This record gives C-alpha cells, structure tokens and sequence, in this order.
C-alpha cells in the first residue's frame, strides 16, 4: 500500500515502542540520583507522553546524564513522528488535489 | 489540604471606623480567596470572591485585598449590621477549605 | 469543495469541541485529587488551550490517570489538527505553483 | 513572484508585528492584577517569543483573562507562521524535485 | 542529489553547530547575572536541546538580554530544522506516490 | 502584596566609612530592586536600578547588590551630602511596593 501510509503508522508503533522503553529506561537512570524525579514506572510513562509532545508542563524531568540522553530520543521520536504523519496527510491531500483538476 | 488561618478571632471597633480581617494561607494560592458573611442565626452569604471582585447587592463599603498567602477583608465605616462571624474560603487546591472564622463586634 | 480545506476546519470545530470537553472532563477527573489545581472550569479551558498548542507554561497540569489521559487526548488533537493544516497549507502553495510553471 | 514565498514572509512581518502589539497589550491586561508578573514591556516581549515558538519554559505566564487572551493570539499566530513556512519549503522542495525528473 | 534531502541533513548539521555554540554563548552571557542558573557547559547543552525541541521543561532558562538573544536562534534554528525535515518527508512521499499512480 | 523590609530604621557611620543598607523581600523578585534618595524637603532621586545597574549623574561611590530576597545598597567613603532617606522598590509582581527606608546618619 501507499508508502507514506506506511511509515506514518510504523512510526507510530515505533514511537508507542520508544515511549514504553523510554519510562523504562528512564527509571532505570535516574534512580540512584539523590533529589530525581523520574523514578516509578507510571508518572514515567506520562513523562514522557509530555515529553514526545514537547508538551512539557516541567513536573518532571531527567537529572542525570542518561535520563537526559533517554529524553532527547523520546523528543526526536516524537517530534519525527507527530512530522511523519503530517508529510502524510500532505501527501494525500496532494493526492486528491492532483484528482479534483485534471491529472 | 490548604490552612487557611484567621487571627485575630474576635475583632473590637468603634462605630464608622475603618475595620479589616486577616485570612493567611499554608501555602500560595493566588487569588483563589472568597469571603462570607453569617449573622446569628443566618447563613453564609457571599461578601467578595477572587480576594477583590465585588457582588451585586453587598454594601459598597465592602472590599478585599491580597495574593499569594495574605489576604484582607475590609469594611469601611462599621455599622450595625455588620456584626456577624466572617469567613474565608478557598478554591485553589481541591479540597476546598474554610477559615477559622472571625467575629466582628461593635 | 477542496478535501484538504474541508478536513482542515473540521478539524478546527472537532479540536473547539475537544477543548470544551477537555476543560469539563479535566475538572471532573481531578477533583477528588488532593493537592490537584485544575479543578474550576474557567482555568481549565485555558489550561486546555495550552496542551492543545503544546506551549506548556507549567502553571497548570493533571495529576490523576484520567485526567492525563483526558491531557493525552486534547495534546493530539491539537497537535493533529495543528499539522492538518499545514499539510493543507502545503497542498495550495503546490497548487498554485503548479500552475505558476505550467501544469 | 512565488505564492508559498509571499505569505511564508508575510506571515513573518505580521508575527513580529503580533509579537510586538503582544508586549503591549500583555502589559496592559496584567497590570492591575495582584501577583502577575507579565508586568513590563522588555521581559513582556520575551514572554512573546516564548509564547510564538511553544518553547513556554515557565518563568512567565498571564493570569488575567485579557492576557490569556492575548496569549493565545500570539501562539496561534507562531503556530501559524512556522507552519506556513513548512508548507513553503514544501512547495519548493516538490517543485526542484519535479524537475529532476522529468517534468 | 536530492535538494530536499541536502538541506535537511545539512540542517543537521547547522542545528548541531549552533546546539554547542549556543551552550557556550548561553554560559558567557548568563555568568555575572545574579541569579542565573544557565551557568556551566554541560547542562546549558541539555538547556540548548530543550529549546531546540521547544520541550522547554523550564528548569534552565536565561535571564540576561543576550542569553535570550542566544535561546531566540536556538528555537527558530530547531523549528527551522525540524520542519525543513517535515517539508523532505513530504516531498519524498509525493514523490513515491506519483509513481504509484502513473506519472 | 510583596513586602520589602528595610532593617535597620536608622544607620549610623563616620564620615569615609563604607555603610550597608539591607532591603529583604518576602518572597524571590530576581534582581526587580531599585533605589532612591530623598533628602530633606527633596522628592525620591533613583540611584540604582535593578539591584546593581548604575545611573547617569550618581556618584560612582553608590553600588547594588543581591538577587531574590537579599539586597543590599552600599556608599564607599560616607559625605556630607548622603545624609538622606533611603528606599528601595520592586517592580517584580503588580502592584508595586515600597521599603519603610532607611535614614542615613554621620
Ligand atoms: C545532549 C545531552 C546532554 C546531556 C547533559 C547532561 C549533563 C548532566 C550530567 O550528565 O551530569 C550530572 C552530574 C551530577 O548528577 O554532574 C556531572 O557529572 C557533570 C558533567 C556531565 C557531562 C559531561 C559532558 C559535557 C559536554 C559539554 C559541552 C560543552 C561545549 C562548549
Ligand atoms: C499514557 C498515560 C499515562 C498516565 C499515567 C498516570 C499515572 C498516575 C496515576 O494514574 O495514578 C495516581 C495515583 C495517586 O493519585 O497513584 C497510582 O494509582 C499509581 C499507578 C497508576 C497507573 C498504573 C499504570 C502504570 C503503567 C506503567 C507502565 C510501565 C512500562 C515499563
Ligand atoms: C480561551 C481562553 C480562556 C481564558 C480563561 C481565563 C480564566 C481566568 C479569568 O479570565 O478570570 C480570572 C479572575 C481572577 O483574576 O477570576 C474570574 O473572573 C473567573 C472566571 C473567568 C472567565 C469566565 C469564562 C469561563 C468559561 C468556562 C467554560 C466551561 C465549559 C465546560
Ligand atoms: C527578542 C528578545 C527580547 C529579550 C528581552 C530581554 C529583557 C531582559 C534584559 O535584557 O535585561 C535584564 C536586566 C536585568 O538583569 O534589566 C534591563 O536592563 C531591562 C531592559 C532590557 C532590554 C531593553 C529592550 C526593551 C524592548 C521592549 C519593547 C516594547 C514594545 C512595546
Ligand atoms: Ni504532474
């Protein structure tokens, strides 16, 4: 099927993959770090929900070097994805255009 | 749960003079401060809302002040009808909370 | 008329709706909450404004599960709808250029 | 000359000119309201770049019902603009493509 | 090759560049202002990524005039970037799909 | 309401001395502190704005500074002529306010 279909959706499970690996992995380097945060599995997921839609309300957020790296990758994931659909609904909305005039 | 703490308790002043309650806060709360009025016997009755904003048909001597923790109630020219228990209220932070009340007294 | 016009303010009455049922879930939600601060309808709204356009001030924020999930669903919404009109916005500029060449 | 070009700009002297207008009349509607800090024209201008790029970090916000109104102009306008340019680079990267292939 | 494909990658490149130059100016200028928290290499990097992704978590932000200065080129030089990569994206999948169809 | 406390109410230093007026807000205002000079009969005059930025046509024996709550005004060598109230104000959060001030005195 339609490429820009494809990589819309697979983005999608990609990032839904990021996202739960991310609350993981965040946990994971921030305990240990006296005064973090980001430290259960819950409020970590919603963190970064936050953070893939750079939404960032500043409740929580990374303290050590890891956390941090571990954020940009879910930001990037975000961010290519919330772009990949978006190239998509362009490239359909070129589609039709393209049909309703003559080509 | 917000404190809201009201001291004095009891308030003593001279008919027409200029008179005002303390409400302070645990904590900040903005603006989020309302006050009521209870006369014996009576229920509460809406004075100011958001520290400031007035209500209609309450006594243009009414009016408050504050932010943050330290809001004031004030009344201009204290009469008769004014002796009543005065409250505070807010609704920043759920739940909401009430004042210890004071007592105004002529 | 032209898909990518219709979609793209369909998307602004669907995202006004998800605003306005954004401000009335959050505070029935949050409510109940200790410590939770999006409890009146009024801030509320704005508080939807600002996920809806991911600009986030941090002043206000759900701290129940159905609350951020409520949060999750107004951030999408106006982040879908927010790039459903630049890929309208794309689909014109494609237009006219096409047959400013030609086409 | 070029659609997509004509408003990309254009949408670039109208935001300057919002962020502008923004500073003033955030200043406007927050003074008068106890406890706001959107309160003086040079950090009232920072809160609009801010504001227009959703980068909101926190450090200012309005509280009065006049200022969020404000605010919101001002990140629809941002929005708007970083998006119309997108659409822009869009239409010229479709455009250089098109022809290194054929048409 | 490919123009779209040139200038996003090469918006990778320039976004990098100005991500660690902006981490040193950010330090130069906020040193000396009382108060100022952006003030050693390592976390204004993690201050300059927040901006460029306008995550803004808003536990670093600048406070001097030329600070902001410096945050203003790292949010336009991230959104710029982040959507010269979107506007690839699009002209990638209309290119894809144009051949799926006929042209 | 910000409050700005300025202790001590009275200072007292011989002539060429270096003295020290502190102004405390109750809350974090950043570095929104600025500072005037009234002499007798004599309307405010600034003399430093935003805790340490420097006026044209002030002494450069007047210096600023602090950040948040603590901040602090200084006179290198104290005159004649600097025999005066002082007052600090804050721009930080609306409305604006003013210290009680401080008086000067060889
Ligand atoms: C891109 C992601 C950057 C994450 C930086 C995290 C710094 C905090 C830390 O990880 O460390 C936190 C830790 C205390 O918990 O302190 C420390 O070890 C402080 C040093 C931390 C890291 C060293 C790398 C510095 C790179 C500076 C480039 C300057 C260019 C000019
Ligand atoms: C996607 C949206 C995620 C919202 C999470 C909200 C957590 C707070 C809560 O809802 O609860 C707040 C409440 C206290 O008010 O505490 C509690 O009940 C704490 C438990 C809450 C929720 C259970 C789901 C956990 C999912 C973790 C996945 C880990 C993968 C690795
Ligand atoms: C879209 C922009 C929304 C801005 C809301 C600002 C509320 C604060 C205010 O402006 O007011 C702040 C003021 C205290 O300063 O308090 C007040 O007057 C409180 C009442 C304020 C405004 C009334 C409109 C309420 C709309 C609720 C819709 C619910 C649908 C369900
Ligand atoms: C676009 C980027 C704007 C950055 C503004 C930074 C203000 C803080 C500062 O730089 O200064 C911080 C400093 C204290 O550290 O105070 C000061 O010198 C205060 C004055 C600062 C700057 C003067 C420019 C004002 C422009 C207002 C336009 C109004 C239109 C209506
Ligand atoms: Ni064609």
């Amino acid at each position: 099927s339609a490429l820009h279909w494809r990589a819309a959706g697979a983005a999608t499970v990609l990032l839904v993959i990021v996202l739960l690996a991310g609350s993981y992995l965040a946990v994971l380097a921030e305990r240990g770090a006296p005064g973090a945060q980001l430290i259960t599995y819950p409020r970590a997921l919603w963190w970064s929900v936050e953070t893939a839609t750079t939404v960032g309300y500043g409740d929580l957020y990374p303290v050590t070097l890891w956390g941090r790296c571990v954020a940009v990758v879910v930001m990037v994931a975000g961010i290519t994805s919330f772009g990949l659909v978006t190239a998509a609904l362009a490239t359909w909305f070129v589609g039709r255009e393209q049909e309703r005039r003559g080509h | 749960d917000i404190l809201l703490t009201q001291s004095p308790a009891i308030l003593s002043v001279s008919p027409g003079e200029r008179v005002s309650f303390s409400c302070r806060a645990s904590q900040s709360i903005g603006t989020d401060i309302h006050w009521y009025q209870q006369r014996t016997n009576g229920s509460p009755r809406l004075l100011i809302k958001y520290a400031s904003e007035s209500i209609s048909g309450i006594p243009s001597r009414f009016s408050g002040s504050g932010s943050g923790t330290d809001f004031t109630l004030s009344i201009n020219s204290v009469e008769s009808e004014d002796i009543a228990n005065y409250y505070c209220q807010q609704s920043n932070r759920w739940p909401f909370t009430f004042g210890s009340g004071t007592k105004l007294e002529i």
